[PDB]
């Protein structure tokens, strides 16, 4: 059984693309029946990591089980959850951002130190994905995240890796001069993954519980 | 709900640090940006700059930075712009504003000023008090109309107000119009009374305006001669 | 930055009113306007009747079914991220007329005897009778711009509720003396007016 993705991507279906979202709804598959022109992709331009890599491991799977990793009401009380929203990712008219995923904005100026974790008890291997924005102008990245000097840190027994984010003017793509960078890891049954960062994080909201064979 | 309470209006002489007040109530202080701009009289206004009272961070503008220096105290839920140095041309009402208007979207990311204070008068000039300067506006032919002519006396280099002119010793209301001062960059006031009369009662009627300037005791007849 | 407004517009009550905002890349962002009326603390704009409409350039606030209420000056704000600055609109008097319009009458008077023999001068240009209140005052010493020594009041209401503004011009009665002749022009709605005074 393929899984029909039409006009969506890999990158853009993994992520909660606004226009992708409306057709997709499968637990066990084997294909992909996707057409690589994402003219429903990454809404926000930036780079995949292990993009490839990816493609492979979810292809062929038995069980797709999409679950709240960090509910948004609860997980971030002391950041701004509902300031990030684009025009880049805008659906119905309105501006928007993936469904799975969460940008945490300043909230009463200020962006104080975050740590949270998950504790993997699903039993079954768990994709978690995150992004690290790397905002056009100093200006507006201290008026988001306060900081000048942000880090982003990952940590699991599997997975370690501390994101420095810089200020850069990259060209003009879906009238964003600003990146993301989006990177995503497996987790173990009986393994916690951990985020500490003091801006420039794109939480993780829902993560998907899978089982290949 | 919500309201900004400022500071009284302070006069000062140029060179001494004034400070102005801006209090919140109806919500925590801690929450919204505060900005200051002030407003010359009967010019625009001027942004200045902003302060959070969570961070204690503040940012100026090009302007006036170095010169004014904005503090806080939220124990008491007050914030504060000090305005090291005057000088005459600051004198303005200067308000303060709660960035209240939360921004929806990352891509323009700033709160916008939704509610405002009552303002803050600041007025620097100095100068002492000094009588005023008569000087009557004599009628030209081109001042001349036909049935109607154009004459006044000139008011110039007085401090402080007010002053208030009369024609006639009150006699001649018709016609007067007295003009409110002008602020010269000497630091001195200035104004003019005109009276319009018929061009016929020239070379006949005798004309004279009385200034009376109550803050240096200066009364001064002039009479207003073709 | 230097974002620019018309210094004054004038709509007949219960017409339609568009101020315009111009300045570079107001594109993505928002604009904010904010009402002052005379002797009043500026307040923001919220929005059936106020509406805005920002395309690339320029950003417009329209008002629709004006009234004597709405008139006030009105000020358009964008932050700049390059300058790190807040940027506010020069500024727009909106004057929704209730009362018939009126070009001013302008007289200037020539610097008087006993100030020539106190060793000042001073010309004196009064302006009255006029609606809305704005006027652009320029001054002329023989057809040549003068922009040293003038003050300019603000127009205030007459007698009769028309607006009056009055300027100077302070020479030294060499000044007064060296030049065929002084000239006061106002501009009121396209129209300009000019008087002169010489030494003769
Ligand atoms: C956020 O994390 C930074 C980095 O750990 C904290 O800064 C350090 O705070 C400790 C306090 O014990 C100091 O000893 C260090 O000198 C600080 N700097 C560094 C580079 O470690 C900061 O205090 C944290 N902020 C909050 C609100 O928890
Ligand atoms: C901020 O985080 C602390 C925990 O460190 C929590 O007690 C508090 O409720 C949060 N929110 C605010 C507004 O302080």
């Amino acid at each position: 059984a393929p899984l029909q993705l039409g006009n969506c991507s890999i990158a853009g279906w993994i992520l909660g693309n606004p226009e992708c979202e409306s057709l997709f709804s499968k637990e066990s598959w084997s294909y992909i029946a996707e057409t690589p022109n994402s003219e429903n992709g990454t809404c926000y331009p930036g780079y995949f990591a292990d993009y490839e890599e990816l493609r492979e491991q979810l292809s062929s799977v038995s069980s797709f089980e999409r679950f709240e990793i960090f509910p948004k009401e609860s997980s971030w009380p002391n950041h701004t959850v509902t300031k990030g929203v684009t025009a880049s990712c805008s659906h119905n008219g309105k501006s928007s951002f993936y469904r799975n995923l969460l940008w945490l904005t300043e909230k009463n100026g200020l962006y104080p130190n975050l740590s949270k974790s998950y504790v993997n008890n699903k039993e079954k291997e768990v994709l978690v994905l995150w992004g690290v924005h790397h905002p056009s102008n100093i200006e507006d990245q201290r008026a988001i995240y306060h900081t000048e000097n942000a880090y982003v840190s990952v940590v699991s027994s599997h997975y370690s890796r501390r994101f420095t984010p810089e200020i850069a003017k990259r060209p003009k793509v879906r009238d964003q001069e600003g990146r993301i960078n989006y990177y995503w890891t497996l987790l173990e049954p009986g393994d916690t993954i951990i985020f500490e960062a003091n801006g420039n994080l794109i939480a993780p909201w829902y993560a998907f519980a899978l089982s290949r064979g | 709900q919500v309201q900004l309470v400022q500071s009284g209006a302070e006069v000062r002489k140029p060179g001494a640090s004034v400070k102005v007040s801006c209090k919140a109530s109806g919500y925590t202080f801690t929450d919204n940006y505060i900005h200051w701009v002030r407003q010359a009289p009967g010019q625009g206004l001027e942004w200045m700059g902003w302060i959070h009272p969570n961070s204690g961070a503040t940012k100026y503008a090009q302007k006036f930075e170095g010169w004014v220096t904005m503090t806080r105290d939220t124990s008491i839920s007050t914030v504060y712009m000090e305005l090291s140095r005057s000088r005459s041309d600051d004198t303005a009402v200067y308000y303060c504003a709660r960035a209240g208007l939360e921004p929806r979207s990352v891509d323009y990311y700033f709160y916008g000023l939704d509610v405002w204070g009552q303002g803050t008068a600041v007025t620097v000039s100095g100068a002492s008090t000094k009588g005023p300067s008569v000087f009557p506006l004599a009628p030209s032919s081109k001042s001349t109309s036909g049935g109607t002519a154009a004459l006044g006396c000139l008011v110039k280099d007085y401090f402080p107000e007010p002053v208030t002119v009369s024609w006639n010793s009150g006699a001649l209301t018709s016609g007067v119009h007295t003009f409110p001062a002008v602020l010269q960059s000497s630091g001195l006031y200035s104004l003019s009374s005109v009276v319009t009369v018929p061009s016929s009662s020239l070379g006949t009627q005798t004309y004279i305006c009385n200034v009376n300037h109550k803050p240096s005791n200066t009364k001064v007849d002039k009479r207003v001669e073709p | 930055s230097v974002l620019t407004q018309p210094p004054s517009v004038s709509v007949a009550p219960g017409q339609t009113a568009t101020i315009t905002c111009g300045g570079n890349n107001i594109g993505r962002k928002r604009v904010d306007w904010f009402q002052q009326k005379p002797g009043q603390a500026p307040v923001l704009v919220v929005y059936e009747r106020f509406s805005d409409s920002n395309s690339g350039t320029t950003a417009t606030l329209t008002i629709s079914r004006v009234e004597a209420g709405d008139e006030a000056d009105y000020y358009c704000q964008v932050w700049d991220s390059d300058s790190d600055h807040v940027v506010f609109g020069g500024g727009t008097k909106l004057t929704v007329l209730g009362q018939p319009k009126a070009a001013p009458s302008v007289t200037l008077f020539p610097p008087s005897s006993e100030e020539l023999q106190a060793n000042k001068a001073t010309l004196v240009c009064l302006i009255s009778d006029f609606y809305p209140g704005a006027v652009t005052v320029a001054w002329k010493a023989d057809s040549s711009p003068v922009k040293a020594g003038v003050e300019t009041t603000t127009p205030s209401k007459q007698s009769n509720n028309k607006y009056a503004a009055s300027s100077y011009l302070s020479l030294t009665p060499e000044q007064w003396k060296s030049h065929r002749s002084y000239s006061c022009q106002v501009t009121h709605e396209g129209s300009t007016v000019e008087k002169t005074v010489a030494p003769t």
